[PDB]
RNA sequence: GGUGAAAUUCUUGGAUUUAUUGAAGACUAACUACUGCGAAAGCAUUUGCCAAGGACGUUUUCAUUAAUCAAGAACGAAAGUUAGGGGAUCGAAGAUGAUCAGAUACCGUCGUAGUCUUAACCAUAAACUAUGCCGACUAGGGAUCGGGUGGUGUUUUUUUAAUGACCCACUCGGCACCUUACGAGAAAUCAAAGUCUUUGGGUUCUGGGGGGAGUAUGGUCGCAAGGCUGAAACUUAAAGGAAUUG
RNA sequence: UUGACAUUGUGAAGAGACAUAGAGGGUGUAGAAUAAGUGGGAGCUUCGGCGCCAGUGAAAUACCACUACCUUUAUAGUUUC
RNA sequence: AAAAAUGAUUAA
C-alpha cells in the first residue's frame, strides 16, 4: 500500500466553515524537497507526521 | 441627490461610447463605465514550476504567461468584491493601490 | 405602482375606450 | 478487442531545407490495406512545429511555423511551407495601452503562382528624455506607415519566391527594412510580420518539392 | 529521441478534456475527459477528476510510444468565459509528475474580434 | 451539455473533443484613455471617390450683414408598422426542465417575431451635464488634444540641411481634472449653480401644494401602435428636497 | 406500387451466409486467480495439488458437463450483396 | 450565488 509519510514543517493557518480544519505544509520523509499543502483534521503541532491516503492533491480553501 | 460627479462612468464629451458584456453575468454595460481589469498571470501555477521545470526538455524555458482583460459590471466587481464599496471621502481617490 | 405600468394600463384602458366608443361611431 | 495502435507504421515528419535541422517529430497513421486505404490519407497533414524547433534558438521561441505534408516515399513526409504566426502570448505581451498599434495586410504572390496574405503589426515608442506619457501618433502618420509598410511587403514579394521569402523571412529582416524605412516618421517599438497565410497553390510541382528536400 | 505529442487541455467549468494527439493532430491518442473518472455529476471540472484523467493519458502515452508533449492549454473562449477551468493546472501538473516530459506550453483559447452576440441578454444572468 | 444541485437535450444510427477545408450572416476585440469628431441622436477593420466642418495662421475681402427666437421646417437611440431581401448569433411570445405553497418569474434547454439591409412610415427615452442660448468680468495649479510662434535644445539620416519625433517657454481654441471657495446655496455641492433685498447685459421656453391627470373632450398628425395640443368636477394636509442621529 | 421469371449478353474489386474443427472470457463490489450463464455432484492423477466444510458474492470454484447462446479463427467447396 | 411569505386600529 502506498501511504505517504509526510513531517509538516508550517501551519499555514485554520480554514474551514467553522474553522475545524488546517492548513499545513508538509515535506516528505523520503525526499525533503516534495512541499505540499494539505488539510488536517485534529490538532497539529510542528514536526508532526501524518500519513497520506492520496499523495497528490492540493488544500483548497486558501487565503 | 447626486452621489458622483462623474455620475458612475466616464463620459463627458461624448454622449454614447459602446456596451460591452460582463464576464460574469453577460450583462450589458457602457464600456466607459465597467470595471476593467488586467489579469496575467504566470501560466502555470507557483506551486507547478518546480515541477514543470524539472519536466521540460528545454533547458532554461520561457515559462510564459496568458494574458486577459476583464469588463466586470458593478452588482459583479461588488459581489465578488473587486471594486470594494468605499466611504465618502474615500471615493473621490482614484489612485490604484 | 410602478408608473411605466401605470402607463401602460392606462394605454390598454384608452384602446378599450377606443373600441367602444367605435361600436357607437 | 481491436487495439487500434497495433496496426500503425510509424512516419517520420521532414521539414524543407530552409531551415537547420530538418527533424521534426514523430507521426503514424494507420495500416495499408485495399479500398484507397492510408497511403494517400498520409496527404493533408498540418505540422505545427515552432520556429526554435527548426532553427536551434530560443531566440525564436514565437513564431510558429505551419509544415503540410506534400508527397510522401519511404519512412519520410515531405513538407512544405504551409503558413506562419506568432504565439498568443507573444502578441499578448505587445499589445500594451498608452501606446498605437499599426496594421497592415497585404494580398500578394510569390514568382510562382504562391498567393498568400502578409500580415504586418507595429507599435509606436517612447523617444529618449520624453516626459510625454502616452506617445501617440497623428493618424496620419498612421496612414503613411501603413502605406509604405505595405509597399515593403509587395516589394519583398513578387521577388524572392517562396524559399528564399522564407530564407528572409527567418532572419526577421523585412522589418528591419520597414523599420529603416519608417524611422522618418514615427519611432516604433515591435515591428514583425506576426503572419503568413497561403491563400491557393497551383499544380503540385513534384520536382519543385524533390528540390527542396534531400 | 523523444516522441512528442500533443496534449490539448481543453479545461472548461462543468468539464475537463485531456486529449493527446499525434503531432499533426489528426489521430488521437486517449481523450480521457474529467466526468468519465468521477461520478459526482458536479465535479466534473474538479482538479481531482483532472488529475485522474491526466494520469489515464500518462498511462496510454506510454506503451504507445509518446513521451514528451507539447501543452495547449485551452479555455472555452468565444463569446464565453475564456477563462481556463479550475482542472487546468491540475491536469498539467499531473502530465509532468506522471513522467511525460513538457515542452512548448501555449493559450491556445478562441479569442473573437468583435461577433456573435452573447448569451444571456442584456440585463444578464440574474441570481 | 448545463446547474447551488439537477433535469429537459444529444450520444456505440459515434455525441463531446481533434485535424484539413467550405459556407452563411452579424460584428469590428485587444489598441481604447477622466482621448477625438458631430447640432443632437450618434461615430472604432483597410483603401479609393464625393461633397462638408471646427480650430489655427493672415498687414486678404465685405462693412453691422448680428443675438434670441411665437408660427413654421430638417434631423432624431431602441422598440414598433408595411413590402422585398437576408435570416449566423442572440432572443418579447411560446414550448419545456427545475425551484416553489403556488411560479404562466428569476435559473436551464429550445424557439416564432425581431435582431441585419433596402424602400417607406413612426417621432418617442433617465433623448441627462436631470444645468436653455449669446456676451463681459472674477482664483491658484497640473496635465492633455488640434493649430501656430521662439530655441548658448536633443534623436535617425550629409556621424554637422529642411521635415518627422521628443524637450523647454509661450499662445489661441477644445474635452476635462486637482485645491480652495473669497462668492453662492436649504444643503448636497458649484469656477459656475459666482458677479442677486448693494435686487436691471440681451433673449427664448417652462412652473405655481399633493392627487384627479398627461386623464376626458375637441382639434390635428399616424396604416396602426400612438404622438402633439390639453381641462374640469371631485378629493386631500401634506406630498416633496437636502442633511442629522438612531 | 413491390418481388420473381423472361427479354439478357460480357467482366472484375471490397463485403457476407452454409458445413467441419480449433479458440474464447470479456468487469465494475469481491472469495483464493479477472466470474458469460443453468442443471448434476465430492475424485482421478507422479503432485493431496485441488472440491466437501468455513469465510465470498447477484450467483460457487474439483470433477461429468464436445450443453447454452454469445465473440473470434484455418478450410475442398457452395451460395448472396 | 439552494430556499426565507406575512405581521389588524389608536396612542410625545
Ligand atoms: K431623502
Ligand atoms: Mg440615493
Ligand atoms: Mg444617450
Ligand atoms: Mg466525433
Ligand atoms: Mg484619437
Ligand atoms: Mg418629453
Ligand atoms: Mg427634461
Ligand atoms: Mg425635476
Ligand atoms: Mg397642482
Ligand atoms: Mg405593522
Amino acid at each position: 500500500t502506498p501511504v505517504t509519510l509526510a513531517k509538516v514543517i508550517k501551519v499555514l493557518g485554520r480554514t474551514g466553515s467553522r474553522g475545524g480544519v488546517t492548513q499545513v505544509r508538509v515535506e516528505f520523509l523520503e525526499d525533503t524537497s516534495r512541499t505540499i499543502v494539505r488539510n488536517v483534521k485534529g490538532p497539529v503541532r510542528e514536526n508532526d507526521i501524518l500519513v497520506l491516503m492520496e499523495s497528490e492533491r492540493e488544500a483548497r480553501r486558501l487565503r | 441627490p447626486k452621489k458622483r460627479a462623474s455620475n458612475g462612468r466616464n463620459k463627458k464629451g461624448r454622449g454614447h461610447v459602446k456596451p460591452v458584456r460582463c464576464v460574469n453575468c453577460s450583462k450589458s454595460i457602457p464600456k466607459d463605465k465597467a470595471i476593467k481589469r488586467m489579469a496575467i498571470r504566470n501560466i502555470v501555477e507557483a506551486a507547478a514550476v518546480r515541477d514543470l521545470s524539472e519536466a521540460s526538455v528545454y533547458p532554461e524555458y520561457a515559462l510564459p504567461k496568458t494574458y486577459n482583460k476583464l469588463h466586470y459590471c458593478v452588482s459583479c466587481a461588488i459581489h465578488a468584491r473587486i471594486v470594494r464599496v468605499r466611504s465618502r471621502e474615500d471615493r473621490k481617490n482614484r489612485a490604484p493601490p | 405602482m410602478r408608473a411605466k405600468w401605470r402607463k401602460k394600463r392606462t394605454r390598454r384602458l384608452k384602446r378599450k375606450r377606443r373600441k367602444v366608443r367605435a361600436r357607437s361611431k | 478487442v481491436v487495439d487500434p495502435f497495433t496496426r500503425k507504421e510509424w512516419f517520420d515528419i521532414k521539414a524543407p531545407s530552409t531551415f537547420e535541422n530538418r527533424n521534426v517529430g514523430k507521426t503514424l497513421v494507420n495500416k495499408s490495406t485495399g479500398l484507397k486505404s492510408a497511403s494517400d490519407a498520409l496527404k493533408g497533414r498540418v505540422v505545427e512545429v515552432c520556429l526554435a524547433d527548426l532553427q536551434g534558438s530560443e531566440d525564436h521561441s514565437f513564431r510558429k511555423i505551419k509544415l503540410r505534408v506534400d508527397e510522401v516515399q519511404g519512412k519520410n513526409l515531405l513538407t512544405n511551407f504551409h503558413g506562419m504566426d506568432f504565439t498568443t502570448d507573444k502578441l499578448r505581451s505587445m499589445v500594451r495601452k498608452w501606446q498605437t498599434l499599426i496594421e497592415a495586410n497585404v494580398t500578394v504572390k510569390t514568382s510562382d503562382d504562391y498567393v498568400l496574405r502578409i500580415f504586418a503589426i507595429a507599435f509606436t515608442r517612447k523617444q529618449a528624455n520624453q516626459v510625454k506619457r502616452h506617445s501617440y501618433a497623428q493618424s496620419s502618420h498612421i496612414r503613411a506607415i501603413r502605406k509604405v509598410i505595405s509597399e515593403i511587403l509587395t516589394k519583398e514579394v513578387q521577388g524572392s519566391t517562396l524559399a528564399q521569402l522564407t530564407s528572409k523571412l527567418i532572419p526577421e529582416v523585412i522589418n528591419k527594412e520597414i523599420e529603416n524605412a519608417t524611422k522618418d516618421i514615427f519611432p516604433l517599438q515591435n515591428i514583425h510580420v506576426r503572419k503568413v497565410k497561403l491563400l491557393k497553390q497551383p499544380k503540385f510541382d513534384v520536382g519543385a518539392l524533390m528540390a527542396l528536400h534531400g | 529521441s523523444q516522441v512528442f505529442g500533443v496534449a490539448r487541455i481543453y479545461a472548461s467549468f462543468n468539464d475537463t478534456f485531456v486529449h493527446v494527439t499525434d503531432l499533426s493532430g489528426k489521430e488521437t491518442i486517449a481523450r480521457v475527459t474529467g466526468g468519465m473518472k468521477v461520478k459526482a455529476d458536479r465535479d466534473e471540472s474538479s482538479p481531482y477528476a483532472a488529475m485522474l484523467a491526466a494520469q489515464d493519458v500518462a498511462a496510454k502515452c506510454k506503451e504507445v510510444g509518446i513521451t514528451a508533449v507539447h501543452v495547449k492549454i485551452r479555455a472555452t473562449g468565444g463569446t464565453r468565459t475564456k477563462t481556463p477551468g479550475p482542472g487546468g493546472q491540475a491536469a498539467l501538473r499531473a502530465l509532468a509528475r506522471s513522467g511525460l516530459r513538457i515542452g512548448r506550453i501555449e493559450d491556445v483559447t478562441p479569442v473573437p474580434s468583435d461577433s456573435t452576440r452573447k448569451k444571456g441578454g442584456r440585463r444578464g444572468r440574474r441570481l
